């Protein structure tokens, strides 16, 4: 698994790979790891599929109810805090997951949440078995002054590199961009494939 | 709550009287959508009108209006919201609004059968769009459910329904449906009174529930 | 619920009065099948008639009609459905409808014996086909069960039964059974009234329960 | 249920009045066996008589008849059946019927002592064969148990017992015992009425409980 | 159960009235043993007298007779039996009968203090032999315990006690004690009546409880 | 709490009467902040005035005043404080004050629906600043919530509101808002009385809740 | 242990061995493994004696109550379904048994039920340590067109073979035949011994 | 075990093998793994027989009740979601199963559900010990533009191949085809045997 | 430990040894293993002393209460059935015992009950570490046509043999004889010692 999330001046870019492993082989070439959970909030999952899917359903319900009750979208930090509590409460019978939560409030934020409920904010982060390769690429090429298009290209390169070394990684790349103007937007495969060709990947 | 010699439940009938004293609201189906209008009564000027909403959302595709005891209504709305979320978590989506309404009605019914509690003094209208289409339901204190093409609750219920039974036409344009709804409310007013800009919300197939702005309401008033 | 000096339970008798005010429905056995007919009363035009059903299915081979307090009836029907599923999970199939009816009746009986609750103001007719054959049962507020060749519930119960006791014949063709049922309902009408197209459902041995369409009903009306 | 100044329990006495309004049934011991007869009252023709049984079996060697509130009777019979099975699982077999009767009576007794519930409006007769021999017991609403050579319950109880006290003989042939039982029931009829073929069941030592067919009953009628 | 202005508990006093309507039984100590006699009233001939016992055993060395509501008495006897077994399992044997009686009385006392229940309408006599010697106790509805040299319960209590207070002698031979007991019961009879062979049981030190046969009883009658 | 024939809940209405006997307090919105003033009534001289506070804090940005039964008010304030902390632990911060008010109101509502308890005889005013802005709410015994630009509770409620409806202006300077509030309270005084230095607290956007000192209050008195 | 059950055109034939092992020796030469649980239904047990005996008592009670309540004998498949549920519910604290349930409704049926509640219908089946030897014999000699007498002889041969190789098997053979006409009939040892001699066993 | 499910333009084809293993041998040659659970929905089971049979009974009851209450057949994705929740809730005391759920709503769908409640949609999938052999065949021969008859033949070839290498696989092949027009249809063994001969298998 | 129980035409003879081992040595030379639990019923215990003594107390209470309530002595098979249930219910936290229950109803019966609640009727049985030696003697010398006196002598010989090989066995022999005529009768040590001398033991 490889998931990537980065922040830019006024945007959050998240992307994942689609390969899913079951019974020790590539049972599925086209799964789903990148979810929209709110108007301006997305989540990526990693680890056990069962656990992760359950958490996504809970989070969708929890955030929707919050919005209706308080007439406002939940702050990203609050979203992260919920998960921290939900996961920590069962730390002795834990969810086998690694999550990234990203979105926009007054600023773009990306949170990395472990299975113990540990939650830390950062500029960029990645999860999954291929994450070490992504960090290599981001550590060298990431720049805070990057444009959203430069951002998308970086994310594609970072995942593409992981796909070449992590046997658990593969499939088409899913990319989503979150801005206040447009909200959560999922990029067409047509655009992603175009960028992949241009980048010589 | 016990039976009278006539087979009647007085506490339920009394709860109905509480409902009759509430504000007036109506709902009607139209071409590929459902409309809800609430006759918000304006009092004083020290009330923060901007924060006063009569049409509640249960989820993005389901809304409701209530009339009767306000505190009780709030409780039932919260119940409906929670119930709706449970269904989504369980099946992944809401398929049939009718079942949500039933879960609410059943919550109400038991309060008419078990002692130690009083029935809810609340009448509700549920509206939304689901797998079947645009739907519109009532639910009374007893826990009785009926699907309507057009309906009304509150003190003006009788006047509004009487009007609608005569004037209501099927498959109207949204704008015509709203225009009709406004006329219906006006017909229920006490002599010498006027209709203040009502709260209006509507939903069409394929869309999310849409609440009208203040200016949009005035254009039909 | 306590005993009177006559050995009577008034709350139960009062519940029976509630039942008498409900809609009229009947059931009758015929050659290799069972028929259910409900005298749906048509009111207004703003009611979504398409969504109003009087004959409920409990499972593919079992149906029921109810008369009395609507909210209570809904609850008992849900109970019966859940109960039927429990039996299927436990044994793999439903063998004897009588036992399903008893489980429902027992749920009703306890509400006449324990305090803190009121009895259900509901009378039910159960019909279906099982290991033994086509069967037809009544269940009243008390929790009393009787199997019939032909029966009726609701305000028209007395008129319909009186008619059936005279006109009912065994082993009729389905079409003749339906024709007879329609006549029976008409005999219970108030002077000057008419019978609106009733809801009709039937089942024959080896088949699943079949609900008549609107046109099919009119052909017998 | 509380005491009167006379040391009486009125709710129990009222329950007894409910019993007096039930159908009439009797039981009698005979040479190496026990007989149960129920005066099934025939009403209408739309009732599926084939499915109407007054004599219930608790197990292969134990049967019972009841009179009083029908719904309550059904509940107590179910209780007795379950209780009988528990004993068999626990010890491998049923040894003494008296203990089964007591378990039932104790279930009834507590409803006369604890508030929040009403007593069962049911009188039962238990009959069967066990380790000791052919046995016959009554159990009333109070929870009082008595073993009889011959007895009766229901509206005709007084007439039937009076007859039996005079005519009953010990160690009769089964056929003579049945003949006598029929005469006893006839003596309890209202002037101008007749006895319809009653339900008859008997058991002899070493055998299982035997229910008479329709033709067999008529031969003694 | 609440206090009157006199400091009286009426429900308890009413329970006592229930007891006064029960059958008459007495108990008396004699040389190295204790005697129990029950005035079994014979009614009808259709009752299986062989199965009717008034003297119950709690264990091999402890017996009891009761008077009052029959159903309640049965319950208390069962309680005493279970309680006695618990003591044996816990300590290996029963040492002091007084404690068994107290456990029973305490079960009765709480029903006079807590609401939701009525007191037991039962008076008991306990007799047996333990580590101390032959003992004889009464227990009333209130839950009051007294040890006696000789006592009585039931409708004839007053007559029997009055007799015993005059005629009772200590350390009598068993035969003399029985003879005396019979005279005592006869003195309590309504004019013109007679004493039917009573149920008699006795126990002597070192032995188990002994119940008299039918012929043995007649010899003293 | 049950319904009257008018659909009214008398215990709730009676609770409202309890509220009317409490002290007078008001609240009003002003430019970028909210003001709370409590008409503390001074009695005796043996009371430690320094320890008497009418304006409670729920958290650093939320305050409340109450009127009615003092003991009940204390309980509801504690509830609100605990509830506020639960929200912070769960989400990390408090976003919308309205939800805190609802949680309190719901606690109150259930006491009007379930038996065994009486409703709270308390009216509350909640004020603070959150994600949306400066907010001001009332909550009555029924559990009804309304957001205000300006409001009042207690015996002087009617007089104060009447005044405010006439004199209240939006977006006032804090000093002007306080000056107005003092005038409003004075208008509610009994003839011949005077206003003692009231308790005053206010909050502005970006700040924490600020309580006025004694000298600061006198400057406006 | 060896238990055998086979179906024929209109009959079910079940048989078992009587040997019971306790404390690692042949403590009992004449136990009981073949039970009647209904008018037309029989059961054979295998595995732990304690558990098996308890289940038999429960099944007898359950089927008797069913009959009385519904005025009809429970379908064989329904009997099997009960056991499936009863056993599966305690699968983590299981009954150490292997059961065969056979009888007649409108047709003869034989069900094999494992300790996990797994229930599979078949034409013939056997349980116990000696079952592999029985399968050998049945696999070679069983014929669907066999008569009831030919059936009984086959069952005796199959068990007799198991008794020669399975040290846990032995004792007199119990045979029961279920037909609609006669119901559950337990064969006399006189007939079984006669057949054994005729078969040269 | 081998189970196969594939989607076509407007159809779902599912097939399984019948062999059941108990006590380490082929106790049953004719079990059942392919079930109809709704009008247009079928399920295949794999793993422990006991657990699987219980789940099937629950699903039948759950879907039937749903239909009656809502007057509509449950969406296939919703069916999968139920199982996800049912299985995940007991993940620490799990059902030892692998399921395939397939059917038609507005489109054909096939879901693969693991014991952790992980649920992933695909074009084709297989479960059981013989699944690797099925994937080999499908990976090479499967085509999205295939007809329903070409589909059935492919499924037979895929299972037939598994039967030659997986010792746990065997028996007659069960095939079911689901279309909106006909609904769930179970193919006669007469047709399947005919196809087997034609394919030279 | 050695316990022996045999049946004869109209009698049950039970006997045990008295030695009790605690803390790995012969702490007690005169314990008690043979109990009367009813008028015509006796029980022998083996295994852990604590558990066994508790069971005896329960059985005495249970049978006494039964008698009083039903005015009849409990059938021996019913006595065995109780124990079966009592022991099986706690099979995962079991009583460490082996019991023999013998007595007379209309016939003499002897039941052997294991710790799992397994209960099997037999003609003769023995429990305890010395049981293999007893079986040797009984297997060779036991005869169904034996008199009660011949029976008693056999039982003494069987136990005496066990005492010579089982280091856990020893002490004076307790013998009890149950008949309908006399009921449970415990033999005097005077008679047992006399028989021992006569038998040359």
């Amino acid at each position: 698994t490889t998931t990537v999330g980065i922040t830019l001046k006024d945007a959050v870019i998240m992307a994942t790979e689609r390969r899913v492993t079951m019974e020790n082989f590539i049972m599925h070439k086209n799964g789903k790891k990148l979810f929209q959970i709110d108007t301006y909030t997305g989540m990526t999952i990693a680890g056990l599929v069962g656990d992760a899917q359950v958490l996504v359903r809970y989070m969708k319900a929890e955030l929707e109810l919050y919005r209706l009750q308080r007439r406002v979208n939940m702050p990203i930090e609050a979203v992260a805090t919920l998960l921290s509590n939900m996961l920590n409460q069962v730390k002795y019978m834990p969810y086998m997951v690694q999550l990234l939560v990203g979105g926009i409030d007054t600023a773009p934020h990306v949170f990395s949440i472990d299975a113990a409920g540990g939650s830390v904010e950062d500029i960029y982060a990645s999860t999954g078995s291929g994450s070490p390769f992504v960090y290599g690429v981001l550590e060298s090429q990431y720049s805070e002054k990057m444009t959203v298009d430069e951002g998308v290209d970086l994310v594609i390169r970072a995942i593409s590199a992981a796909k070449q070394r992590d046997s658990a990684s593969g499939g088409m790349i899913d990319v989503a961009v979150i801005t206040r103007k447009d909200g959560y937007v999922q990029l067409p495969t047509d655009q992603i494939e175009s960028r992949i060709r241009k980048l010589g990947l | 709550t016990v039976f009278s010699p006539d087979g009647r439940l007085f506490q339920v009938e009394y709860a109905r009287e509480a409902v009759k004293k509430g504000s007036t609201a109506l709902g009607m189906k139209f071409a590929n959508g459902v409309l809800l209008i609430s006759d918000k009564k304006v009092r004083s000027r020290l009330i923060e009108q901007n924060s006063i909403e009569k049409i509640q959302l249960i989820d993005d595709y389901v809304a409701a209006v209530t009339s009767g005891l306000v505190a009780d209504a709030r409780v039932l709305v919260d119940f409906a919201r929670i119930s709706a979320q449970q269904e989504k978590v369980t099946y992944g989506s809401l398929v049939n609004i009718e079942n949500l309404v039933k879960r609410v009605a059943d919550q109400m019914q038991q309060y008419t059968q078990y002692g130690g509690v009083r029935p809810y003094g609340v009448s509700l209208i549920f509206a939304g769009i689901d797998q079947i289409g645009p739907r519109l339901f009532d639910c009374d204190p007893a826990g009785t459910i009926n699907e309507y093409k057009a309906t009304a609750i509150g003190s003006g219920k009788d006047a509004v329904v009487s009007f609608l039974e005569r004037e209501y036409k099927e498959n109207l344009p949204e704008k015509e449906a709203v225009t009709l709804g406004i006329k219906a409310l006006k017909s229920s007013l006490e002599e010498g009174e006027e209709l203040k800009a009502p709260e209006i919300a509507s939903i069409t197939v394929g869309n999310k529930y849409r609440i009208y702005d203040q200016e949009e309401v005035k254009k039909f008033l």
